[PDB]
């Protein structure tokens, strides 16, 4: 009933992350016997997509209450470390915007808003 | 593994809702620490014939 | 994969190990070993049967710990790119510490030899001591070791290239070459004219080359573990970390033995 | 419950076990120093019935417990395992099962050292264990073996933990945090982890070779087979000095956080603080034979070690002036952690200046085995590293536990240990300069004066420790009430001058590290979506 | 032969602890626990003699 | 069900980076072929002939030492050379066997008199 | 940071005109009094006219309280109260000593 996923759009949970075994007499390939989170990170590499987020904070401008800086999260909160508009302008200040309250920097006045995308 | 959260949940010992007072555990634990040098002295002075 | 599906998978690549009994079972075997050896070295225990049992339990309890790392990487998929990079870096810091253990044994050798003590005869080696000659059975050993660092190189590159038979043969040969080195030191020991009891010379000599002997027995156990895993299809052409740690091991032990052979055999004799 | 605390793979739970064992061990090591100071109160046999072997046994037990079973499992095993993953955004440590074995070897190393004092006569050798006094001719039976196995088990602990600390810092930092952006406390555990990795294997060579002389008929150090006792001292002291710095640098990083928080100013010259911590960790491998100035080394060997020892005063003095520059022009808040940090700056400077005199080989002829040396290293270890351990507990425990402590009771505790520590150790310099040797249970009658004064201060300081044990009880039973009455401090930073009371309630915390932004008792799953900084 | 994929699905759908999922794991874990108990108790039963100075009469 | 439940989580795929990754799995696959093939040649044209001539040279030198062991086995203990002060140290007997012999003790060549 | 005094006033004058709520007026005011200088009279006037625009009287009282902490003498405090005479009178701002007289 279940079958091996071929691309990121075919992944439906962890039972589609089990590959086809190598046949007798040959050296196994990565695509033949990887599983789990290690296999999901490989399917993204083949298409050119990074499945783990590693980019730093957006310091292009200073958010305001009218036009804040949107921050995405898979929970109700995220920790944010602000150092000023051109990164490194002032000493770092850690904040925690939540789904009910924005965060403002007491040092520079930058405003950060949350954007929840997680699904229980 | 999933654990609980709260105030008295991240320690290995029980402080509330217990039958015996917590003072017997708290000061009994630190009494045994303070008392091991004296047990050593007793054994060795009982070997030299001082006792 | 939308937002709904991405929620079912981790947001970071690092490995969350489940609780295990092994770390606290290894600690108890370590205390049973310490208490038994001190008690038998001083006569409170009649024989060596309790020391034997404590060594057997320290051994089979590390096996089970290693058995649970195989399953977490071959059957569960928990070794992502970041987990793999951390494992390699932890192993390099392990060998750096083991290298400095030999560095302390080379200090003790040079301290005893550059200004030798007068009860020896103020001469190195001391009078009456017949030492091991370099151009001998120790010269067969330095060739047998250099010959295994090139048969292990072509096995590793035959696995990346997808050749199975060539990979499986260049490892079965590295195994029996380290085995040959081990029994060659055994012959060299039961025939030597001096003993570890023969003063400070027999102490620094058998300590430096005797520790290296023990690592080689550990090195031959690692190549046998890789042999089972490569023959039973655990290792893939791009994911074989239990193999690279073994390869780095055979090259450091090669350099250490090279130093032993130049100082303990050519300069100190 | 069984598998949460015996099978643990969580770095916060393991750090709590470390602190529990560390504080149970300082009880025993303080009880031994009290028995020692009662027997030194007056000339003659006092309490031990003339058993000089027993007095020597308690001195070894005192030093081993304080160093290897209190200060290392608390500053490193405790605070390092709890605050380092949280300060860099890590979800755990690397190698969580290695992290657990490095704790469970310390209980087994305690049931090896304790049973060493109860078997035959114990080990009356000093904590350095020099041969031939520690060989089977002058120390028969299994006591010195069981003490060596105890030291072996603490080396496995510290080495395995150091490998874990190094990989975690280099591999598991969060988005945007580069090595130039680390908090100063993270730098102090990282540099300490490298000193342990390069010095512990030399000590394991020395004491395993001592075990071989005793039981396997070997002559590394035996003089009848050609061996040399002076080799052991080179091998032991090549680990020793790096150890004293493995004990002060984590406290250097604690002092940096406390002083900056209660000044409302960032640390002055933060980048030159990391360069100084690295220079002190490097120069601590080139100075070890200042501990062997009178054993007969060459005069040109002794002139090198003089100048090498002196130049470690330059980087350390940069850290002293840097700390005084951040509190200058500040807004100082005199809570309990701030009191210890200000006493650290005054009492560490004194202990370090008596080390500069000891650094010259010509003057060390009048300073060998003299109480004057004992006075030097109790000013930098007991008014130094110990004072930074109190500063840490009062700084982070309300967050870690969710429970507040009685503030005015804690300021009484601080003054009782500041007064009592000075009374024990200041007259030790007077005894040494007049010529009193160390490691003696009995002395000539002219030394009775200052020896009585120091024994009184030993009772003052033990009473201050018993008050700390009650403060722990009050925090654990009444911690939630300490938040609603006015018996404790709620905010370590107060509103700014022009900031109103209600604007302050929008952002209560103004922190430059993550740890003060978590829930009070931090969640067992602290990060799911990674933290991000610019 | 190759049994990676088959063991891959046994392991990932099991409720038991990690060291218990393989069908052959009973044969290792039962005798190890008994041996582990003897190897811990027996050295402890000798500290009373060591404190009392009684030595074994292997003669 | 939040409204965001059915919206993309990654963004536009990078087809350039998908090719750099793809081309690097074939370069290393074949670079390991031109590298592996040489080390089989080296292992048979240098390493193997070294373990050939050294072995017989080692057999010859070892064969001589066996007769020298046979002559010593006939020497009685009366004219065995006397030990020096540092030889055969016994600070306390070994805790195994008779208390006088080491692990690799050989009666022909090692003696305590 | 090489900023002359003349550049200091012209930058904080611009910064007080853009503040749009109480959080902004209090945050800008905090940073202006945190240097090693006393702001010029023309900067104090713009800070009073910024707290009027957000309708907050205590922030305007605290402006003169910080001024009496930062000066070196009490004759420097007086000369400010003699320059900003009309503005304190036109907006109706009292002094903290006048409000809680002792
Ligand atoms: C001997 C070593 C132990 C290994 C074998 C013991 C048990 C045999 C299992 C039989 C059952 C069976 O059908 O198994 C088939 C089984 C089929 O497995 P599979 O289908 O691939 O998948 C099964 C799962 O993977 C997992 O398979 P599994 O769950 O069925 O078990 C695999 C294996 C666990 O798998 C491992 O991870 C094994 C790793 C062991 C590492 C060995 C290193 C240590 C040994 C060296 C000794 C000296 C070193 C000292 C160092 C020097 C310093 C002083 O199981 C165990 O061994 C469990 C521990 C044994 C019980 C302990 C309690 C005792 C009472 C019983 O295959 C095996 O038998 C694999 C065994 C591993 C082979 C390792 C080879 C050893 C290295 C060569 C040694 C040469 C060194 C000499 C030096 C030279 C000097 C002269
Ligand atoms: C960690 C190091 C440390 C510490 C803290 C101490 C603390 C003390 N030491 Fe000792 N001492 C040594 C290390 C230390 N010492 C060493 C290495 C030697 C040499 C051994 C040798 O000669 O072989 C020595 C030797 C030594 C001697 C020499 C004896 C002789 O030569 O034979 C004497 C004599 O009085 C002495 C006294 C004391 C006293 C009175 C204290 C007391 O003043 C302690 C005062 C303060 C406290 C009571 C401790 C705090 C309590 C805790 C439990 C902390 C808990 C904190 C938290 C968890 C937040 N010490
Ligand atoms: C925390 C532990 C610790 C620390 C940090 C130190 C720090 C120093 N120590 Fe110490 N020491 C010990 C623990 C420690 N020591 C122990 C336990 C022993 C005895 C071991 C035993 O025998 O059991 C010992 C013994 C010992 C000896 C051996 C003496 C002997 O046994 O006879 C020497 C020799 O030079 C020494 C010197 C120094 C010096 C120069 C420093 C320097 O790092 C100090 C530098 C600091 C300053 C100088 C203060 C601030 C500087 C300035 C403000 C700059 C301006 C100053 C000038 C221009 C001068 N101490
Ligand atoms: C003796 C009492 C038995 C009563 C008989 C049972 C009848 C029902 C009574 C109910 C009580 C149940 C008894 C269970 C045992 C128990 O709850 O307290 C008993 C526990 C013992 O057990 P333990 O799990 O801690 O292990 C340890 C066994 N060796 O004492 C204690 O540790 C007291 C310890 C308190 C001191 C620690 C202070 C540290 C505070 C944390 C700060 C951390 C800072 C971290 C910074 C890095
Ligand atoms: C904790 C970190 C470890 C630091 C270790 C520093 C010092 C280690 C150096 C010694 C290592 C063992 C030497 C090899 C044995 C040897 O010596 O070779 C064997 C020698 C040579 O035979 P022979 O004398 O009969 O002469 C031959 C004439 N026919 O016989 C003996 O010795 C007999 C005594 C047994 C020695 C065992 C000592 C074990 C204690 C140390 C255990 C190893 C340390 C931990 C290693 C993982
Ligand atoms: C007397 C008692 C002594 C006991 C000591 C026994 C030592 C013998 C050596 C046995 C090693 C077996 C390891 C195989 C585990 C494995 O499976 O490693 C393979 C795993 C899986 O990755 P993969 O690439 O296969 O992925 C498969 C495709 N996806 O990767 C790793 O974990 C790398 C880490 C391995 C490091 C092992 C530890 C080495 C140091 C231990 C030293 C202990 C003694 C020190 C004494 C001074
Ligand atoms: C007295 C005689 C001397 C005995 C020596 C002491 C014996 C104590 C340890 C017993 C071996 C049990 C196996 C545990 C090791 C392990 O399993 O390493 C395997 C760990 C597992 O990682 P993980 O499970 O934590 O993460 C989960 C990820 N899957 O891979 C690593 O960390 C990577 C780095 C390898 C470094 C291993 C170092 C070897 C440990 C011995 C060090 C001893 C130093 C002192 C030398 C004298
Ligand atoms: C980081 C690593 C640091 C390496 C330490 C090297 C610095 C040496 C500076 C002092 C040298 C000197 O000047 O030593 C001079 C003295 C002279 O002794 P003497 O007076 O008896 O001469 C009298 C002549 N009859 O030789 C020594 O004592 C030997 C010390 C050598 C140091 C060996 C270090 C080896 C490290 C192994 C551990 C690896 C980890
Ligand atoms: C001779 C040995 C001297 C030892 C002195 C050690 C004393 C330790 C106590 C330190 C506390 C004072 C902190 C330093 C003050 C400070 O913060 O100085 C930094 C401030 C900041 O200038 P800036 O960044 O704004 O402008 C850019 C500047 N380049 O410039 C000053 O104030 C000048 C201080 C005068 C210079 C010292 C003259 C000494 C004679
Ligand atoms: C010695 C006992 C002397 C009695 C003093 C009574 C205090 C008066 C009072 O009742 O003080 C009330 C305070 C509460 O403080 P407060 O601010 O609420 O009240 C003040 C209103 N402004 O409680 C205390 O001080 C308790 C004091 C305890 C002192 C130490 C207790 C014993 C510790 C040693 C035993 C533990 C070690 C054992 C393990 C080996
Ligand atoms: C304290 C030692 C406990 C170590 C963990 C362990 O021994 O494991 C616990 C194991 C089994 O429990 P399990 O965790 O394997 O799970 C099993 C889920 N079905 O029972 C034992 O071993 C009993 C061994 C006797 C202990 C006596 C020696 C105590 C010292
Ligand atoms: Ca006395
Ligand atoms: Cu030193
Ligand atoms: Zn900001």
């Amino acid at each position: 009933v279940v079958k091996t996923a071929q691309n990121l759009a075919e992944v439906n949970g962890p039972e589609t992350l089990i590959g086809p075994g190598a046949k007798e007499g040959t050296v196994p390939t990565d695509l033949d016997q990887e599983t789990g989170l290690a296999r999901l990170e490989l399917l993204g590499k083949l298409e050119g997509i990074d499945v783990f987020d590693t980019k730093p904070l957006d310091s292009s401008r200073k958010g305001t209450m009218k036009d804040p800086i949107i921050i995405e999260s898979y929970d109700d909160y995220r920790y944010v470390g602000c150092t000023g508009s051109p990164a490194g302008s002032h000493t770092i200040m850690w904040l925690k915007p939540t789904v009910n309250e924005v965060a403002r920097c007491w040092e520079c006045g930058s405003v950060y808003k949350l954007n929840p995308v997680g699904v229980p | 593994v999933h654990f609980k959260d709260g105030v008295y949940e991240n320690i290995p010992f029980k402080v509330k809702g217990r039958k015996t007072p917590y003072a017997l555990s708290h000061f009994g634990f630190f009494a045994i620490g303070f008392a091991v040098p004296f047990v050593a002295c007793y054994v060795q002075l009982k070997k030299s014939g001082a006792f | 994969m939308t937002h709904l599906e991405r929620s079912r998978h981790q947001q970071h690549p690092f490995h969350m190990v489940m609780p295990s009994p092994w770390p606290i079972v290894v600690s108890f075997a370590l205390l049973s070993l310490a208490l038994s050896t001190a008690l038998t070295m001083h006569g409170y225990i009649g024989n060596m049967n309790m020391v034997y049992l404590a060594l057997f339990v320290l051994l089979t309890s590390s096996i089970l710990w290693f058995r649970d790392i195989v399953a977490e990487a071959t059957y569960l998929g928990d070794h992502t790119m970041a987990v793999r990079k951390g494992i390699n870096l932890g192993f390099l810091m392990f060998v750096l510490s083991e290298v400095l253990i030999f560095a302390g044994l080379f200090w003790a050798y040079f301290h005893s030899a550059m200004s030798p003590d007068v009860t020896l005869g103020a001469c190195w080696p001391p009078v009456g001591i017949e030492a091991v000659q370099p151009t001998e059975l120790p010269l067969l050993n330095t060739i047998i070791l250099l010959s295994s660092g090139a048969t292990v190189t072509y096995s590793h590159h035959a696995l990346i290239a997808g050749n199975r038979n060539k990979a499986l043969s260049g490892l079965l040969i590295t195994f029996w070459l380290i085995v040959i080195f081990v029994t060659c030191q055994y012959i060299e020991y039961t025939n030597a004219a001096f003993t570890i009891s023969d003063g400070v010379y027999g102490s620094v000599f058998y300590a430096g080359t005797g520790l290296h002997f023990l690592h080689m027995v550990m090195l031959a156990a690692m190549l046998g573990v890789n042999y089972w895993r490569m023959r039973n299809y655990h290792l893939t052409a791009g994911h074989h970390v239990g193999y690279e740690t073994t390869i780095i091991y055979t090259h450091v032990l090669d350099v250490i033995w090279l130093f032993l052979y130049v100082v303990f055999y050519w300069w100190g004799v | 419950m069984v598998q949460r605390w015996l099978y643990s793979t969580n770095a916060k739970d393991i750090a709590v076990l470390y602190f529990m064992l560390a504080i149970f061990s300082g009880m025993a090591g303080t009880a031994m120093s009290l028995i020692i100071r009662l027997e030194l109160a007056a000339p003659g046999s006092q309490y031990l019935h003339g058993n000089s072997q027993l007095f020597n046994v308690l001195v070894v037990g005192h030093a081993v417990l304080m160093i290897f079973f209190l200060v290392m499992p608390a500053l490193i095993g405790g605070f390092g395992n709890y605050l380092l993953p949280l300060m860099i955004g890590a979800t755990d440590t690397a190698f969580p099962r290695i992290n657990n074995i490095a704790f469970w070897v310390l209980p087994m190393g305690l049931v090896c050292l304790v049973t060493s004092t109860l078997v035959e006569s114990g080990a009356g050798t000093g904590w350095t264990v020099y041969p031939p006094l520690s060989s089977i001719q002058a120390h028969s039976g299994p006591s010195v073996d069981l003490a060596i196995f105890a030291l072996h088990l603490t080396s496995i602990s510290s080495l395995l933990g150091a490998i874990n600390f190094i990989v975690t810092t280099l591999n598991m930092r969060t988005n945007g945090m580069t090595m130039h952006k680390l908090p100063l406390f993270v730098w102090s555990i990282f540099i300490t982890a490298f000193l342990l990795l390069l010095s512990l294997p030399v000590l394991s060579a020395g004491i395993t070779m001592l075990l071989l002389d005793r039981n396997f008929n070997t002559s590394f150090f035996e003089v009848s087979g050609g061996g040399d006792p002076i080799l052991y001292e080179h091998l032991f002291w090549f680990f020793g000095h790096p150890e004293v710095y493995i004990l002060i640098i984590p406290g250097f990083g604690i002092i940096s956080h406390v002083v900056s928080t209660y000044s409302k100013k960032p640390v002055f010259g933060e980048i030159s603080m990391v360069y100084a911590m690295a220079s002190i960790g490097l120069l601590g491998f080139l100075v070890w034979s200042h501990h062997m100035y009178i054993v007969g080394l060459d005069a040109d060997t002794r002139a090198y070690f003089t100048s090498a020892t002196m130049i470690i005063a330059i980087p350390t003095g940069i850290k002293i002036f840097s700390w005084l520059a951040t509190i200058h022009g500040g807004s100082i808040r005199l809570a309990t952690p701030m009191l210890y940090a200000i006493a650290f700056l005054f009492l560490f400077t004194m202990g370090g200046l008596t080390g500069v005199a000891l650094a010259n080989a010509s003057l060390d002829v009048a300073f060998h085995d003299t109480y004057y040396v004992v006075g030097h290293f109790h000013y930098v270890l007991s008014m130094g590293a110990i004072f930074s351990l109190f500063a840490g507990y009062y700084y982070w425990s309300p967050q870690i536990l969710g429970l507040n402590y009685n503030e005015k009771l804690a300021q009484i505790q601080f003054w009782l240990i500041f007064i009592g520590a000075n009374v024990i150790f200041f007259p030790m310099h007077f005894l040494g300069i007049n010529g009193m040797p160390r490691r003696i249970p009995d002395y000539p009658d002219a030394f009775a004066g200052w020896n009585y004064v120091a024994s009184i201060g030993s009772f003052i300081a033990t009473l201050s420790l018993f008050l700390f044990i009650y403060i722990l009880y009050d925090q654990l039973v009444n911690g939630l009430n300490n938040k609603v009455n006015n018996k404790s401090v709620i905010y370590n930073k107060a509103p700014d001058f022009v900031e109103s009371n209600t604007i302050f309630n929008l952002n209560t915390v103004k922190s430059s590290s993550i740890e003060f932004l978590l829930t009070s008792p931090p969640a067992v799953h602290s990060f799911n979506t990674p933290a991000v900084q610019s | 032969a190759n049994k990676v994929i088959q063991l891959q699905k046994i392991f990932q759908s099991s409720t038991k602890p990690l060291w218990w999922r393989h069908p052959r794991s009973a044969l290792y874990l039962y005798p190890f626990y008994a041996i582990f108990a003897v190897a811990v108790v027996t050295p402890l039963l000798y500290i009373p003699n060591a404190i009392r100075g009684i030595k074994a009469k292997k003669a | 069900l939040p409204p965001n439940a059915l919206k993309p989580a990654f963004g536009p795929p990078d087809k350039v980076a998908a090719q750099k990754f793809k081309e690097s799995l074939m370069a290393t696959e074949k670079h390991a072929k031109d590298t592996s093939n040489m080390w089989v040649k080296i292992s048979v044209w240098v390493a193997l002939p070294a373990i050939a001539l050294t072995a017989v040279n080692t057999y010859f030198v070892e064969k001589e030492h066996a007769e020298h062991r046979e002559h010593l086995k006939h020497v009685p203990d009366s004219e065995w050379p006397r030990d020096y002060e540092f030889m055969n140290i016994r600070s306390k007997p070994f805790f195994w066997g008779d208390g006088d012999k080491t692990l690799f003790w050989n009666p022909v060549v090692n003696r305590h008199i | 940071d090489e900023e002359t005094f003349e550049e200091f006033t012209a930058r904080y004058e611009k910064e007080f005109d853009e503040a749009y709520d109480l959080f902004e007026v209090q945050r800008v005011l905090n940073n202006c009094f945190s240097y090693d200088l006393v702001p010029a009279p023309a900067v104090i006037e713009k800070a009073l006219r910024a707290a009027r625009r957000v309708n907050d009287l205590p922030t305007a009282i605290r402006v003169f309280e910080a001024l009496k902490y930062k000066v070196e003498n009490e004759d420097q405090y007086k000369a400010y109260l003699d320059e900003l005479k009309d503005v304190r009178q036109e907006l109706g701002v009292p002094l903290k000593e006048e409000l809680f007289p002792s």
